[PDB]
């Protein structure tokens, strides 16, 4: 009768057509995402076309329904995420030119190709051209590797990216944002919730105080590795000068985890990579996660389902073909969960998979909501629950209580010093760089930079905020933000960021649950109920409540705070005080590796 | 002094949807319903009047075996008191209900690759169904203001739909077979007795 019961009914057919079209498409895409043949791309492209053709038939017909004569907020919730139309606002000439262009350049990234001058050995960012870039120390060929993928591969992107911001600015001024860098902002906002509403630039004040208050930590972990890196590399790093951008541990310098071997500050004590020991006792992949099932088990969460074992791919294809490896966490709907990783036995993949099966317990907490309502509050309360397993899984007393860290072994000053450098090798390294990689795509969308600076105002950001510098000069045929995956497929970065302050915010509260003592970076919320209680309160809520509340229902706070953050950090925060008492805190943005 | 054909209602090759769910009468035999208690193949066996161990000590007028197919987490609407689509819109036990509900897990029949979607269920409704009622229609709902002319559109939904029975799916939206079993008691003699 009224047009709220109109609309529950609507939602109703909605959630129940829904159900079936996204398992089609969830599971066309399981199939090319594990056969990788041209028959499932046709497939996978199929069945997406159809379940989007059904978004914007189903769009037009929510906005039917006036969200101003509605006061049931769960319904009201599940109309405003129904009424938008994306991509198709634009012309069908316009979204078909936006659609190959997003084709182009992920094939572009996937299949880009560069040839060793030595001999030709053409190498692909998979295994090689990746493997050099983590595991050599050889100056020349971090250099070459570097700069070849950003000539072959990015130069290619340069108008195809141009086109894209051009065509997906039109997009998000059609959908009422003023550019598509807002529009991906849009995720945070709160409207219509008192005390707990939010702007989508208050995600720019709150990200840039955030990154204020992180700024010293962030410079006395450069000061540092630049100190260790130039006993390393004496002819070729300032003292005082930016970090060259190839030796920085991956082929951005997203994260500095690999730099531990020549970084670690006490590299006489028991290191902490359990790579050998799970190697000794014939761990497989298949142990890996049964131990992450027993993790979580152990916190008052429910084991993997069994569709879970016999569905998800934890290992490289035997003797199948392909396979995109990028470890993720699938949610296919009706009750299918699934994991895709080609697991190794190494504690880099042994913390991957209690991340993804993280990912995989918030999608099994929030599969009781209504369809449009299963999803983490924003972009990165998922991701953030990802990275507070990991940051459990990787503490020394979990690998001592696992089998994995000789049982006879003291946590000491020094071996806590050697895990927090690694720990912040691994999460503060990649604060600068993607705020800085979010804040220049802001601006590229704004409309702030123009295209004749693209590069040049590219690298001005990379020398002031994250202190890293380019090694060679490159002119604005080059395109490097379009080098990094999520750029060049159309992902949001700052997402990256907002988990960093997040995981620490909830990590920190659940570990006052489990009662741990001593400084916040030791926690172990492993054998507490009391700690997975706390998070399932939130977790079972998907986003049937603004993320504000959520968050209320773990850390008691609604606000993104770095002080937890900074509280896990604080005994590498003094320690690294004291091994720059002497040395420079900072970095020149003058100093290039090609000025003399 | 001829067995109750109880056979035909579980081992039946096909089961009905819900929305129009198959009642079989059972009357002028002989059950032993502790060998359905103890085949123990059962997920669900929940018995809201007698006990099931006892009736095959009991007798009555008439038996009626209701069966259909719904998900899984569905089952829990199949009992006394339950709201939701199944209850309100399939098919609603009484308050009073004294029978037993039995379902089971027919994942390995009634679902395949590619979607087996013979099974459907009544996802709208003007208003909710009696005990025991039973709607098959498949007039077109008319949610809004604007007569639906028979076909579906704008605020115009068909009322029936299928359940997506895939071997992935989770156990909460596998098909379950369900048989509910009710037991009348008249002052008429009784043709159905246990031993
Ligand atoms: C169904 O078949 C089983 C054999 O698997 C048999 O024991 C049983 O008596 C049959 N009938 C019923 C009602 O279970």
């Amino acid at each position: 009768s009224t047009t709220e019961g109109q609309a529950k009914t609507f939602l109703e057919k909605f959630n129940h057509e829904a159900e079936d079209l996204s398992y089609q498409s969830s599971l066309a895409s399981w199939n090319y995402n594990t056969n990788i043949t041209d028959e499932n791309v046709q497939k996978m492209n199929e069945a997406r076309a159809k379940w989007s053709a059904f978004y914007e038939e189903q769009s037009r017909m929510a906005r039917t329904y006036s969200l101003e004569e509605i006061q049931n907020l769960t319904l009201k919730r599940q109309l405003k995420a129904l009424q938008h139309s994306g991509t198709s606002v634009l012309s069908a000439e316009k979204s078909k030119r936006l659609n190959t262009i997003l084709n182009k350049m992920s094939t572009i990234y996937s299949t880009g190709k560069v040839l060793d001058p030595n001999t030709q050995e053409c190498l692909a960012l998979e295994p090689g051209l990746d493997d050099i870039m983590e595991n050599s120390r050889d100056y020349n060929r971090r250099l070459w590797a570097w700069e070849g993928w950003r000539a072959e591969v990015g130069k290619q992107l340069r108008p195809l990216y141009e086109e894209y911001v051009v065509l997906e600015n039109e997009m998000a001024r059609a959908n009422n944002y003023e550019d598509y860098g807002d529009y991906w902002r849009g995720d945070y906002e709160v409207t219509g919730a008192g005390d707990y509403d939010y702007s989508r630039d208050q995600l720019m004040k709150d990200v840039e105080r955030t990154f204020e208050e992180i700024k010293p930590l962030y410079e006395q972990l450069h000061a540092y590795v630049r100190a260790k890196l130039m006993d390393t590399y004496p002819s070729y790093i300032s003292p005082t000068g930016c970090l060259p951008a190839h030796l920085l541990g991956d082929m951005w310098g997203r994260f500095w985890t690999n730099l531990y071997s020549l970084t670690v500050p006490f590299e006489h004590k028991p290191s902490i990579d359990v790579t050998e020991k799970m190697k000794n006792q014939s761990w497989d992949a298949e142990r890996i996660f049964k131990e992450a099932e027993k993790f979580f088990v152990s916190i008052g969460l429910p084991y993997m389902t069994q569709g879970f074992w016999d569905n998800s791919m934890l290992t490289e294809p035997g003797d199948g073909r392909k396979v995109v490896c990028h470890p993720t966490a699938w949610d296919l709907g009706k009750g299918d969960f699934r994991i895709k990783m080609c697991t190794k036995v190494t504690m880099d993949d042994f913390l991957t998979a209690h991340h993804e099966m993280g990912h995989i317990q918030y999608d099994m907490a929030y599969a009781t909501q209504p369809y449009l309502l299963r999803n983490g509050a924003n972009e990165g309360f998922h991701e953030a629950v990802g990275e507070i397993m990991s940051l459990s899984a990787a503490t020394p007393h979990y690998l001592k209580a696992l089998g994995l860290l000789a049982p006879d072994f003291y946590e000491d000053n020094e071996t806590e010093i050697n895990f927090l450098l690694k720990q912040a090798l691994t999460i503060v390294g990649t604060l600068p760089f993607t705020y800085m990689l979010e804040k220049w795509r802001w601006m590229v969308f704004k409309g702030e930079i123009p295209k004749q600076q693209w590069m040049e105002k590219w690298w001005e950001m990379k020398r002031e905020i994250v202190g890293v510098v380019e090694p060679l000069p490159h002119d604005e045929t080059y395109c490097d933000p379009a080098c990094l995956f999520h750029v060049a497929e159309d992902y949001s970065f700052i997402r990256y960021y907002t988990r960093t302050i997040y995981q620490f915010q909830f990590h920190e509260a659940l570990c006052k649950t489990a009662k741990h003592e001593g400084a916040l970076f030791k926690c172990d919320i492993s054998n507490s109920t009391e700690a997975g209680q706390r998070l399932l309160q939130m977790l079972r809520l998907g986003k049937s409540e603004p993320w504000t509340l959520a968050l209320e229902n773990i850390v008691g706070i609604k606000t993104m705070d770095v002080k937890p953050l900074l509280n896990y950090f604080e005994p590498l925060f003094t320690w690294l005080k004291e091994q720059n008492r002497n040395s420079f805190v900072g970095w020149s943005t003058e100093w290039t590796p090609y000025s003399d | 002094t001829n067995l109750c054909p109880f056979g035909e209602v579980f081992n039946a090759t096909t089961f009905a949807s819900v929305y129009a769910w198959n009642r079989k009468r059972i009357s002028n035999c002989v059950a032993d319903y502790s060998v359905l208690y103890n085949s123990t193949s059962f997920s669900t066996f929940k018995c809201y009047g007698v006990s099931p161990t006892k009736l095959n000590d009991l007798c009555f007028t008439n038996v009626y075996a209701d069966s259909f197919v719904i998900t899984g987490d569905e089952v829990r609407q199949i009992a006394p008191g339950q709201t939701g689509k199944i209850a309100d819109y399939n098919y609603k036990l009484p308050d009073d209900f004294t029978g037993c509900v039995i379902a089971w897990n027919s994942k390995h029949i009634d679902a395949k690759e590619g979607g087996n979607f013979n099974y459907l269920y009544r996802l709208f409704r003007k208003a909710n169904l009696k005990p025991f009622e039973r709607d098959i229609s498949t007039e077109i709902y008319q949610a809004g203001s604007k007569p639906c002319n028979g076909q579906t559109g704008l605020n115009c939904y068909y009322p029936l739909y299928r359940y997506g029975f895939y071997p992935t799916d989770g156990v909460g939206h596998q098909p379950y077979r369900v048989v509910v079993l009710s037991f009348e008691l008249l002052n008429a003699p009784a043709t159905v007795c246990g031993h």
